[PDB]
């Protein structure tokens, strides 16, 4: 097994539960309403699936990147629930969640994920699924300017599927890349797509205690210039 | 009854456990001084980031310190505001979901009410009615307190809070952020009356404050005088004496206008030794009493939140599953409630 997944990193608010064989999922667009909707959503899915927080084996959470506030709501709720019910935590990439979503919808195995990071940048990732369902490319996650995304695309080849709000913000992002680009039909991460990544992570003992849960912001130059000297 | 209180309104993570019979069972604190010192102020984004790192281990340390388990906690209380929206949301999201998982009521708490009630954590707590001088980094207010949630605003700052004013002048004196307590130590090494700063808004009657004009007077005194340690200490003392005399004169007027024989001083600036001494001095002459928290409960802490949490829980201030924060929240908006302190 039993894994509860939570995500609030983007405009979406989603909850999913893997009851071992069974998937109960709830996805919704929550602009300006994440803090009002996430706990009733967690309670509904626990009611629906007939599972209790104590009977959950792990708490999967949207570690980021995305909105700073949104990433924190996710980790904040997840930390509170994991501390309260004594559960291990699994930090799942929102760029990898979308990679998984594209595979679920149309079998995409080669995903170029792009989230609008604001400030003219995108949170970028190049994800490639192997024969055993493992997404390779976690090391390619970076906050990039469109020109640097173009450079990254010059070092790649073949057919790729585009996923996320960065392609919506920059529709000409893959212009003259030399790649074959198709729409992945995934704009936002869904907690339902975190579950298979998290099942794999739990099995491999890649779970942390609540005090070790960490967000992935990618953008760390968030402060005004330091004082002289 | 036991309440776990969570404080994350600014740049300090405060966690405490309060027993209505036994008193305070735990008190944990993490100050983000080193993080914000480099920038000369609180960077909200960095503050929210540190709150995520520190909230859960400080909850863990407070349960270890008290020897308490989940089942011993009756309610979870968190600062819902006022403060920085990003900082506030960390304590409130962790607090609300912890309360849910622990299956206990959740109590959103007003940060200024926590400060107001911090003298109740010491022996001989004040009885109602009293005048409260709430003097921190964000606020400078005079309140006529006739009960819990019966807070009449008598006066407030028209510009800078006494906290900001102490911090802004200390920056001019070369001191690191926050400079309020460092300016105080520097002031103790100064000559009384070497320089004379004005006591703003004490010429005409009224209970409102102004401290911006004091920064200007400090910068003009720094520029026009000697760079040495001694001249800087005299500047610091004339600044500190001007603030304390102004806060005392306004308190006198508030007590004379209300007819009250009790003065409560709280908020970060109420940790100031010259102010504690001058207000105690004034109350003895008036044949009244002064009430203050231990210096560590003057600045942002979790003890004041678990206490106000206990008060608001008995009053009935319980939250539904929604998580909501208020960066601006008036003390006047809080509902009237009974005080069950025994
Ligand atoms: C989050 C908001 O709601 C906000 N919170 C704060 O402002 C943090 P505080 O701990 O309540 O007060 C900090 C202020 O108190 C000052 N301070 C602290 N000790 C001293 C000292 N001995 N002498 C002089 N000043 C001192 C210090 O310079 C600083 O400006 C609020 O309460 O409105
Ligand atoms: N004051 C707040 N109270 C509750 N939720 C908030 C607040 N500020 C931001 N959020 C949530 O965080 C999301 C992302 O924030 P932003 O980074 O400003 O786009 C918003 O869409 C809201 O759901
Ligand atoms: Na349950
Ligand atoms: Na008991
Ligand atoms: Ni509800
Ligand atoms: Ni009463
Ligand atoms: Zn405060």
């Amino acid at each position: 097994m039993r894994i509860l997944a939570i995500d609030t990193a983007t405009e979406a608010c989603s909850v999913a539960l893997w009851n071992d064989g069974t998937v109960n999922a709830h996805f919704e667009l929550c602009p300006r309403e994440h803090t009002q909707r996430i706990l009733p959503m967690v309670q509904d899915i626990l009611t629906t699936s007939g599972t209790s927080l104590t009977d959950i084996n792990a708490l999967a959470y949207g570690r980021g990147p995305g909105s700073f506030t949104g990433v924190r709501i996710g980790i904040g709720i997840a930390q509170g629930l994991a501390l309260g019910a004594e559960l291990p935590m699994i930090g799942v990439s929102t760029l990898m969640t979308m990679a998984q979503g594209a595979w679920r919808k149309n079998g995409a195995t080669r995903v170029l994920a792009a989230i609008d990071a604001r400030m003219g940048e995108v949170y970028w990732a190049e994800y490639q699924r192997d024969e055993n369902g493992i997404w390779h490319g976690e090391e390619t996650e970076a906050v990039l300017k469109p020109e640097i995304v173009h450079e990254r695309m010059q070092q790649l080849s073949g057919e790729w599927v585009t996923v996320g709000t960065g392609w919506q913000a920059w529709p000409d992002l893959g212009k003259e890349s030399g790649l074959v680009l198709r729409d992945g039909e995934v704009l936002l991460p869904a907690a339902e797509d975190m579950l298979p990544i998290a099942c794999q992570m739990f099995a491999e003992g890649k779970t942390v205690a609540v005090e070790h849960a960490e967000p992935v912001y990618l953008r760390n130059n968030v402060a005004w210039k330091k004082l002289p000297g | 009854m036991r309440v776990l209180g969570i404080e994350t309104s600014c740049d300090e993570t405060g966690i405490a456990i309060y027993d209505d019979e036994k008193g305070l069972l735990a008190n944990q604190l993490y100050s983000q001084v080193k993080l914000h010192a480099d920038y000369g102020g609180v960077v909200p984004e960095l503050a929210s980031r540190d709150h995520v790192r520190k909230t859960v281990p400080l909850i863990q340390a407070a349960l270890k310190e008290s020897g308490l388990t989940a089942k011993d906690i009756d309610a979870v209380a968190y600062t819902a505001g006022p403060g920085l929206v990003g900082a506030l949301l960390v304590g409130a999201t962790v607090g609300r979901s912890l309360a849910f998982a622990w299956d206990v009521p959740a109590i959103p708490v007003h940060h200024m009410e926590g400060h107001l009630l911090a003298p109740m954590l010491e022996d001989n707590p004040p009885e109602f009615p009293f005048v409260a001088l709430l003097v921190s980094g964000g606020h400078t207010q005079l309140i006529s307190v006739t009960g819990i949630g019966q807070y009449e605003l008598l006066g407030e700052s028209i510009d800078d809070a006494a906290g900001e004013a102490f911090d802004k002048t200390a920056k001019l004196l070369g001191l690191d952020y926050p400079g309020g307590p460092l300016l105080s130590k520097m002031a103790a090494q100064g000559t009384a009356g070497r320089f004379v700063f004005p006591r703003p808004m004490t010429d005409r009657p009224g209970l409102d404050f102004s401290f911006s004009g004091l920064k200007t007077f400090a910068a003009n005194t720094i520029r026009d005088n000697g760079t040495d340690d001694q001249t800087r200490a005299d500047i610091a003392r004339a600044f500190e004496d001007a603030v304390v005399d102004t806060l005392m004169i306004k308190c006198k007027r508030a007590l004379d206008q209300t007819g009250f024989k009790r003065l409560v001083m709280a908020g970060g600036v109420s940790a100031n030794r010259t102010l504690r001494a001058k207000l105690a001095e004034m109350m003895k002459k008036r044949r009244g009493e002064v009430f203050y928290a231990r210096p560590e409960f003057c600045t942002d802490n979790g003890a004041m939140i678990a206490y106000a949490g206990m008060v608001r829980f008995k009053a009935g201030a319980t939250a539904d599953l929604g998580v909501s924060v208020r960066p601006r929240w008036p003390l006047a908006e809080l509902p009237a409630a009974h005080h069950h302190h025994h």
